[PDB]
């Protein structure tokens, strides 16, 4: 009985947290591109280009806690 | 005043306080600068630099 | 490219249209690319590079002064000799000395 | 029983923690925004376009959250 | 019966961080907003038409935990 209650406890808890992660940073780091952006608009495309980069790296942890969220949910 | 290469007046005038020369625009809603460090010191160096500027023409 | 102007009191030190360049603000390094931001910043003595449009690549020497920019024109300052609030007190001092004499 | 309301508790975590990850990261991102507003309005509707690009990532795992949240309470 | 009390605490939690997420978030972007309007009252009409472009981004999530709250509420 409680293994399965107790499972779904854990799955969500574990995507809620990195639904903080994952959106706080990126907010973060989503504010000075903006900024950025607005000081220096010939560099938009640059820009953008290069915090494309450095958001992939902070995805790259939180990703994983909805991999396991979902592997608990699936089994 | 050099007023041309024939004729030339002495005259007197006011450098300080700054003379209220109208100097009338919007355009600097669309750049307006980053004051670094601070807007204020930055405002005494070219008062300076203005009056260093005008004595010497 | 920007038309840039580094003038001074005395003589216009350079001017015309440039890819960019680098300078020393009053707080730090500072790159001016195409279109850059408005800015108003004092500049520190030294060396400041210049890259001209088709990329020559050239340094100034500037005792100093103020730097503004916008985004299509952009202007430097410059003052002629080194400018310290202590060495102006000292010739303020030395003005009244002339006087009594 | 009683591992039927822990079952939805757990939902109930999920959404919460989700919803202050994206809330804060959508504000951040937005106050930024306003900074260049504030400077240089003429830059605003170019500012709008990639603002809601970066926005749009913000959401991204949020919404994941978001959805298995709503499942969580039907199933 | 628990099963009724711990109902109405996940109601209660769930709720909570919603209003603090919300709270927040509209704080922080109302406070640039207000950056805006003091250096820039010529513009503050402009602004408030993009401040609430934003406003209601912000918001949009933790309503939804809110919805979820209500109903854990009602039901």
């Amino acid at each position: 009985n409680l293994n399965m209650d107790l499972l779904y406890m854990a799955a969500a808890v574990m995507m809620g947290l990195a639904a903080i992660g994952a959106a706080i940073g990126i907010g973060i780091l989503g504010g000075k591109f903006l900024e950025g952006a607005a000081r220096q608009p010939d560099l938009i495309p640059l820009l953008r280009t290069q915090f494309f980069i450095v958001m992939g790296l902070v995805d790259a942890i939180p990703m994983i806690a909805v991999g396991l969220g979902l592997y608990v949910m699936f089994a | 005043k050099f007023i041309n290469t024939m004729s030339q007046v002495p005259t007197i005038s006011q450098l300080l306080p700054l003379p209220a020369s109208d100097d009338d625009d919007l355009k600097h809603k669309s750049w307006d600068y980053l004051y670094e460090p601070d807007p204020k010191a930055l405002l005494d160096t070219l008062l300076r630099r203005y009056v260093e500027s005008q004595v010497y023409q | 490219t920007y038309h840039l102007d580094v003038v001074s009191a005395e003589q216009q030190m350079f001017s015309g249209l440039v890819e960019k360049i680098q300078v020393t603000g009053s707080e730090g390094e500072l790159g001016i690319y195409p279109g850059h931001a408005p800015l108003l910043t004092a500049i520190k003595p030294g060396m400041i590079r210049i890259v001209k449009q088709h990329g020559h690549e050239e340094f100034i020497y500037l005792s100093g002064g103020i730097l503004e920019v916008q985004p299509g024109n952009v202007t430097v300052l410059a003052d002629t000799a080194i400018r310290g609030q202590d060495l102006d007190e000292a010739r303020a001092m030395e003005a009244k000395r002339k006087a009594e004499e």
